[PDB]
């Protein structure tokens, strides 16, 4: 029950893999979601992949 | 026989019109979806499929 | 040390709950039209059930 814009989700970080799965990763901000989660966690260098 | 006849018809014409729900091993069965969800890039594959 | 940020999802066809902001277009009938009702671009006629 929000309003996500990713204008304020562009690059604030250098950014090194922005990849994403099933959906244009520039076109996040037209489609519209169901149920949305949200993750953290950190990991080591070489185990990003 | 002249029953058949027509049965036969409209057997292959069901099983012509039913066989659009088959996603032929891809996303989704509808086009547009698809053509909205991704990038053309990507979206070639699945069209051409 | 990477910060790792994962976004999941579920879109299926479930009623919109958040996705981002789109301006609203008013109700016509009985014309031929586009429509984009909750991502669900098509075209026909629009009329009452």
């Amino acid at each position: 029950n929000c309003v996500a814009d990713y204008s304020v989700l562009y690059n604030l970080a250098p950014f090194f893999t922005f990849k994403c799965y099933g959906v244009s990763p520039t076109k996040l901000n037209d489609l519209c979601f169901t149920n949305v989660y949200a993750d953290s966690f950190v990991i080591r260098g070489d185990e990003v992949r | 026989k002249l029953q058949d006849v027509v049965n036969h018809n409209a057997q292959a014409l069901n099983t012509l019109v039913k066989q659009l729900s088959s996603k032929f091993g891809a996303i989704s069965s509808v086009l547009n979806d698809i053509f909205s969800r991704l990038d053309p890039p990507e979206a070639e594959v699945q069209i051409d499929r | 040390p990477y910060r790792v940020v994962v976004l999941s999802f579920e879109l299926l066809h479930a009623p919109a709950t958040v996705c981002g902001p789109k301006k609203s277009t008013n109700l016509v009938k009985n014309k031929c039209v586009n429509f984009n009702f909750n991502g669900l671009k098509g075209t026909g006629v629009l009329t009452e059930s």
